């Protein structure tokens, strides 16, 4: 009778299961920050000439 | 790639994040959309009549 090398077949694992996707990382480059500011406007109060 | 903007290209947007948009945005108290708030009202039926 034929005598030859048993065929097994690995079994277990898991696959397509419980799909998560959720690979992303937050983060990015771009410019800093702006140097920007104002006073108050300038107020006048004044007449009548006090020297 | 030009396919790739389903979810990113946001977040630099969401990183473009500054003094301004601190004073006007977040907060611990700053409230959020996407949710709504539920309250009971009152329990009653209507119908017109003669």
């Amino acid at each position: 009778i034929v005598l030859r090398g048993p065929t097994l077949a690995p079994t277990l694992d898991r696959t397509a299961t419980h799909t998560v996707t959720r690979p992303r990382a937050l983060g990015s480059f771009h410019s800093t920050a702006g140097p920007a500011k104002h006073a108050a406007s300038i107020m006048a109060e004044c007449k009548d000439e006090s020297r | 790639c030009t396919t790739g903007a389903g979810v990113t290209s946001g977040f630099i947007d969401l990183a473009t994040y500054d003094n301004l948009d601190r004073a006007l945005y977040g907060g611990k108290d700053a409230t959020t959309y996407f949710i709504k708030e539920h309250y009971p009202v009152g329990w009653f039926t209507k119908l017109p009549t003669m």
